[PDB]
């Protein structure tokens, strides 16, 4: 079955480099153009890259031209994306994309790797309980509040991917400190409450931050 | 070449048909005979996933629900029996001249009944106060349509530029939002007041719904 798994995203400095991966698996990877799209913060889409099957073109747009370089390693099917002299509007969320031939589409897509550019340094976050109460009540709601990060991505799951239902994870906020916060809720049976263990997992690779919090009445 | 597409956002009922329309800045049609333009739809949380190519042509899995028409400026997508799992938002995208681009999407939200919030509140945790800092938290679980209003009381005083807020995008099960907003307070601000108040006004709620605890 066809993938594309990307890698490499994070926090950088202004006129700092940083290089994206993307493994593709599941077919012949050497035979296709491969492209890279990034999604800005206002969700727009922007092209960014194209690279020949054969390697030999490689085509980028004006604001990315000279600085970009996208390349790929036919023995391991993996494609890239060198950034060098970043800026500011380099942030945004980059996918890599099959550029099928004949209709000239983005057929596979990429899960998507996040890319900061800025001057601060990252901080991780504290991760408090939302605690079970009269309060919070047959169905009761608990959470995770996960305060003062930089930068994004922040990823939550409840009992490690065992706990989906019910579960609202929401966008991150900004603090007027300029550092964002986000929650994430889960409603359940409250006559579950005694009995079992309800935890969110908490990752913020910028800060190597990795919790789990448990969650009690 | 500008992609420009309505409307921005497009309510639509299950099972009705929804019309989305692409117009581009020049012709779009790439000395082959061909114009590539296309349809992308991202779920939330999703990535883009192709829908049309080619003007109406199907990409292979994508329900007979969708079609594309259109010529050399002028492109619609149209949807059909719509149901709750294709929410999202839908871009148009052309590939005829370098360099490809996208139009900026159109927000697909399902219409569905009014339904008043669920409402919880969460004092700070003891865990936080530790630490110098005092968060309350109010929640306002799935609920139509996505116009909320969250008022922070401490004791009685309204409150404001000490809170935050998001809400999530529609969900695909029931069609509705959630709400999270955020007071934080110092934990001397914290300590000096009794009465911690969320109070709700929604278009589900004759009048509105406080929830409250005291410290």
């Amino acid at each position: 079955e066809v993938k594309l798994v990307e890698s490499g995203g994070g926090l950088v400095k202004p006129g700092g480099s940083l290089k994206l991966s993307c493994a593709a698996s599941g077919f012949a990877f050497s035979t296709y153009d491969m492209s890279w799209i990034r999604q800005t913060p206002e969700k727009r889409l922007e092209w960014v890259a194209t690279i020949s099957s054969g390697g030999s073109y490689t085509y980028y747009p004006d604001s990315v031209k000279g600085r970009f370089t996208i390349s790929k390693d036919n023995a391991r099917n993996t494609l890239y994306l060198q950034m060098s002299s970043l800026r500011s509007g380099d942030t945004a969320l980059y996918y890599c994309t099959r550029f099928r031939y004949d209709g000239w589409y983005f057929d596979v897509w990429g899960q998507g790797t996040t890319v900061t550019v800025s001057s601060a340094s990252t901080k991780g976050p504290s991760v408090f309980p939302l605690a079970p109460s009269s309060k919070s009540t047959g169905t009761a709601a608990l959470g995770c509040l996960v305060k003062d990060y930089f930068p994004e991505p922040v990823t939550v799951s409840w009992n490690s991917g065992a706990l989906t239902s019910g579960v609202h994870t929401f966008p991150a906020v900004l603090q007027s400190s300029g550092l964002y916060s986000l929650s994430s809720v889960v409603t359940v049976p409250s006559s579950s409450l005694g009995t079992q263990t309800y935890i969110c997992n908490v990752n913020h690779k910028p800060s190597n931050t990795k919790v789990d919090k448990r969650v009690e009445p | 070449v500008l992609m420009t597409q309505t409307p921005l956002s497009l309510p639509v009922s299950l099972g009705d048909q929804a019309s989305i329309s692409c117009r581009s800045s020049q012709s779009i049609v790439h000395s082959n005979g061909n114009t590539f333009l296309e349809w992308y739809l991202q779920k939330p949380g999703q990535s883009p996933k192709l829908l049309i190519y080619k003007v109406s042509n199907r990409f292979s899995g994508v329900p007979d629900r969708f079609s594309g028409s259109g010529s050399g400026t002028d492109f619609t997508l149209k949807i059909s029996r719509v149901e709750a799992e294709d929410l999202g938002v839908y871009y148009c995208f052309q590939a005829s001249h370098v360099p490809p681009t996208f139009g900026s999407g159109t927000k697909l939200e399902i219409k569905r009944t009014v339904a008043a919030p669920s409402v919880f509140i969460f004092p700070p945790s003891d865990e936080q106060l530790k630490s110098g800092t005092a968060s309350v938290v109010c929640l306002l679980n799935n609920f139509y349509p996505r116009e909320a209003k969250v008022q922070w009381k401490v004791d009685n005083a309204l409150q404001s530029g000490n809170s935050q807020e998001s809400v999530t995008e529609q969900d695909s099960k029931d069609s509705t939002y959630s709400l999270s907003s955020t007071l934080t307070l110092s934990k001397a601000d914290y300590e000096k007041h009794k009465v911690y108040a969320c109070e709700v006004t929604h278009q589900g709620l004759s009048s509105p719904v406080t929830k409250s605890f005291n410290r």
